[PDB]
């Protein structure tokens, strides 16, 4: 999850 | 015979937008969870 | 002709059925998130 | 006559193709949502 | 959000 | 909520 691990503070939701 | 091809049609069609009223219903909802994990995300951190 | 109308309809009423009860689980998953959401946001206060 | 028939089916059929596509786009935000709530629970506890 | 800014504990949601 | 009290930590989201 989150964007596959993307971190980015959540990254605004996986890009909402 | 073809009539009642018509009135069903506007019976799907009558629930076609009963259903696109209930997934706005829906997306509106689902955008106050979004925004209720981010503030509750910003609290934590 | 026409009775291929009424397949194509007896189709159409499948894939609305199919909708419905897809939005049907959907709802209940949305209102466990809000009250998942309500949860934690008591927890924090 | 149902010729006509014939064409607000293929409407039909585009709104139900256009409501499928909204349906899948809500079950991955609610997916993202439902991660969320983990990752926070799992945080406070 | 929130109900445009009404507070109150979060609304019950904005009302659900 | 939760799975008319389950508890379990959440039940994984009621389950999903
Ligand atoms: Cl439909």
């Amino acid at each position: 999850g989150x964007x596959x691990x993307x971190x980015x503070x959540x990254x605004x939701x996986x890009x909402x | 015979r073809m009539k009642q091809i018509e009135d069903k049609i506007e019976e799907i069609e009558s629930k076609q937008k009963k259903i696109e009223n209930e997934i706005a219903r829906i997306k509106k909802l689902l955008q106050l969870t979004v925004w209720g994990i981010k503030q509750l995300q910003a609290r934590i951190l």
